[PDB]
DNA sequence: TTTTTTTTT
């Protein structure tokens, strides 16, 4: 329980059968497809490639560097109050900060807005309230 | 063979002109006249101010260096038998180098047979060292059959004359008659060797790190330790070799050293001395300082005071009769997680000079004073003498360990006494530490002491604990949540919004939160504790007086009446902490004398680390 | 090689 502290996102992975069925039918083929094979920004599916998506990830860290909007400043403080005045410590504000930049840069974005930063804080909720409930 | 004697005539009469020109626009006969006053051997020259007057002379001076080095070397010695001061050294005199080497500035990785003969500059890491040892360089002789003196002189190829001689110690006389040695007129010179590393910031992947050896003479000798971060001028040259008149093709090289340079303080002008009077002859410079140290960090303003304390240091006293009364101060941070405790431990290991850093979770107490392994080794509060240790994670050490800390922490030795070695060892240093409580967060059911868990003759050691707490409380949440997202927000103001990291007062202080009142600039803050650390002040009958009262009144306190609750054991050691404090903050003054002024100031910061309100959960 | 001792992890 310690070392949780230094983690920003956490989640519990965890009743399949049905929904595995559908699973187990689409896996089998891909495996059965894989026997007979035994036997350019996109894919042909239209999922990035490796070489591109590489590629992206060198570009963007080295020139985007984004700022958080002072609309965006704001809704954090009220949250924070909130939250804490109904284990909300700094360390996870930071967290969410950071979360919110990440998002920007991939836009290659100049600032971060409310955008961001409301999807930074769903992600946070939906991955860290989940050692909350659990054990 | 003629017209090479008059070549070397005019070089070194070229050489003797810039040296000794009658009006010297460099200064270099100056410099020799302080270098014969102050008794050294070897003049450094600028090769960037040889190159404006004779660049001829100064790219000459890299290619064939050695006809060029001995030229500038016996110019030297013209130049210096002109003085009217006398020659004392009986080694010669010799000449270093600094400035733009361009071509020649090289890695052992790219030290190749192309520089071999060549004047170089190269970088690394030492990783050996030789013990200084002396070799012979003349040798004086008495017959006394004939009353006659000989001489003999002696060299070698890792010198950097090529002449050779037969090397041969002599015995007897032409007449074969014995001989006798004289050795206070024979001559010596000290010696060293040493081998240097790529930097491990330049090395490429994978590979293993390549490495040169190096020769050092004279005054040069003794000047290294491994571990050292340095830059070296020499002749980069090989050496060949002999088994049975049979040589194998395969020869070494070294770099015969010609000066050294340390990459791993202090700085001043008079304007800087100006200004340091002035802020000191300000209203509250204490308190200017104290608010100055850690702008980034909201907050902690008496934890700020007792950290420049600790800076600045109190005064040892040595008796008349060798007893040693303690001068250093000792701070303790106790709290909840994330209240900037390891924060504001590196940023005094940033501040300290001869500041060192380590963990409770991974020291033994062994490794944190000292090691045998037979031989004696050091540990890191040994290395720390007269300097800072910082401990992180304190409350993880064990007890085992935390027990041979208790000589260091009062004492400043460490003695050991095991099988084949007996030794003092000197480790006066100031400890500042940080830990969790008992609980891994704070209980507030339970008593201080019972929180804090260690035992009370390590508690009395420290001169002030701190205990932090993390409240909820929706003014202070506010407070601290917008002062740290208005230090997320900041950006330089000459800097374009895509970047990405790779005088007296602050101008821009958003960031600072602290809304109107000035900063002072962290170079200014290193410079006038440097200067202020300095200050010897005295005690004071006002002083005395006033200390006395206020620890009877402090022992005889009791809590009951007050609903407050005790935080530290009170001995006859935390006397000397409010005498220490006094000192501290009468340096920051610049006085000469402690002062009522500076002694109320030091009791109101213990008498704020002495008592707690008990938290409100209880309340 | 194998044997015996004292500090360290
Ligand atoms: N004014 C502030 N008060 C408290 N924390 C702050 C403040 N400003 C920033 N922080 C952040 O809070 C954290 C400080 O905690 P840190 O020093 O890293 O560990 P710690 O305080 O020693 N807790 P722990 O090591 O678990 O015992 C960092 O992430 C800081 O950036
Ligand atoms: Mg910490």
């Amino acid at each position: 329980p310690t070392i949780l502290s230094r983690f920003d996102m956490i989640y519990i992975v965890k009743h399949d059968v049905l929904k595995d069925a559908t699973l187990a039918k689409h896996v089998i083929e891909v495996h059965v497809n894989a026997s007979a094979a035994k036997e350019t920004m996109f894919d042909t599916d239209g999922f990035l490639t490796i070489e591109f998506l590489k590629k992206f990830v060198t570009y963007a860290r080295l020139n985007c560097g984004p700022r958080l909007t002072p609309q965006a400043s704001e809704k954090l403080v009220n949250h924070y109050v909130k939250m804490r005045n109904p284990p909300i410590t700094v360390r996870q504000l930071e967290a969410i900060v950071r979360i919110a930049e990440s998002i920007a840069k991939m836009e290659l974005q100049q600032f971060a807005t409310d955008k961001h930063v409301e999807e930074a804080l769903r992600l946070f909720r939906v991955s860290t309230i989940e050692a909350a409930a659990t054990g | 063979d003629r017209a090479e004697d008059a070549r070397k005539q005019e070089i070194t009469e070229q050489y003797l002109n810039f040296l000794d020109n009658q009006a010297d626009t460099f200064h270099y006969r100056q410099k020799i006249v302080k270098m014969m006053n102050d008794g050294e051997s070897r003049l450094v020259m600028n090769l960037d101010e040889i190159r404006e007057i004779l660049p001829e002379r100064a790219e000459g001076l890299l290619t064939q260096s050695v006809l060029e080095m001995n030229c500038l070397q016996s110019a030297l010695q013209m130049a210096i038998n002109r003085s009217d001061v006398q020659a004392v050294v009986k080694t010669g005199f010799h000449v270093g180098f600094e400035g733009t080497f361009g071509e020649r500035h090289v890695n052992p990785r790219t030290l190749k047979s192309s520089y071999l003969g060549n004047l170089v500059c190269c970088e690394g890491i030492v990783t050996k060292c030789s013990t200084v040892r002396q070799k012979l360089l003349t040798s004086v002789h008495y017959c006394p059959a004939t009353n006659k003196v000989l001489e003999k002189k002696f060299a070698d190829f890792t010198m950097l004359d090529t002449a050779v001689t037969n090397n041969n110690y002599p015995t007897e006389d032409e007449n074969k008659n014995p001989l006798e040695t004289e050795f206070g007129h024979s001559v010596y010179k000290d010696h060293q060797t040493f081998t240097i590393q790529e930097l491990p910031e330049s090395a490429p992947a994978g590979q293993l790190p390549r490495a040169v050896d190096c020769v050092a003479d004279l005054d040069l000798a003794d000047r290294v330790k491994p571990g050292d971060r340095v830059r070296i001028i020499g002749v980069f040259r090989v050496l060949p070799n002999k088994q049975n008149g049979v040589s194998s093709g395969s020869f070494r090289s070294i770099i015969i050293i010609n000066h050294i340079q340390m990459l791993s303080i202090p700085n001043f002008e008079p304007q800087d001395v100006k200004d340091v009077r002035k802020i000191s002859k300000s209203r509250n410079p204490f308190e200017l300082l104290a608010r100055s140290l850690a702008p980034s960090i909201c907050g902690h303003e008496e934890t700020k005071k007792a950290l420049l304390c600790l800076l600045l240091g109190g005064m040892e006293k040595i008796l008349n009769n060798g007893s040693r009364l303690r001068g250093d101060i000792n701070v303790l941070l106790i709290g909840d997680p994330s209240v900037a405790k390891s924060q504001l431990l590196r940023y005094v290991l940033r501040m300290a000079p001869r500041a060192i850093t380590t963990t409770g979770r991974g020291s033994s107490g062994v490794g944190l004073t000292a090691a045998v392994t037979r031989r004696l080794e050091a540990g890191a509060m040994v290395l720390a003498d007269r300097g800072v240790v910082c401990i992180d994670e304190f409350d993880k050490m064990s007890d085992i360990d935390r027990t041979a800390i208790h000589e260091v922490m009062e004492q400043g030795r460490v003695t050991i006494s095991k099988a084949g070695i007996h030794a003092k060892l000197n480790a006066r240093c100031s400890v500042l530490a940080a830990a969790n409580p008992v609980y891994g967060r704070y209980n507030p059911f339970k008593s201080p002491m019972e929180n804090i868990g260690m035992q009370d003759s390590l508690l009395s050691r420290f001169d002030l604990i701190f205990v932090l707490l993390d409240e909820h409380d929706a003014d202070k949440d506010a407070n601290v949540a917008e002062h740290v997202l208005k230090l997320h927000t900041y950006r330089t103001q000459g800097e374009a919004d895509g970047t990405v990291l790779p005088s007296i007062y602050e101008e821009n202080t958003q960031w600072a939160g602290i809304q109107d009142t000035k900063i002072l600039t962290m170079d200014f803050m290193r410079k006038y504790i440097h200067l202020a650390r300095s200050v010897q002040p005295k005690l004071t009958d006002e002083a005395t007086e006033y200390i006395s009262e206020v620890y009877a009144d402090i022992r005889s306190f009791d809590i009951t009446k007050t609903d407050q609750e005790r935080t530290m054991p009170v001995t006859a050691r935390q006397l000397e902490t409010l005498i220490r404090l006094s000192t501290a903050i009468a340096k920051a003054r610049f006085s000469k004398k402690v002062e009522r002024e500076d002694t109320e100031k030091a009791y109101n910061l213990l008498h704020f680390a002495c008592f707690k309100e008990k938290p409100k959960a209880r309340q």
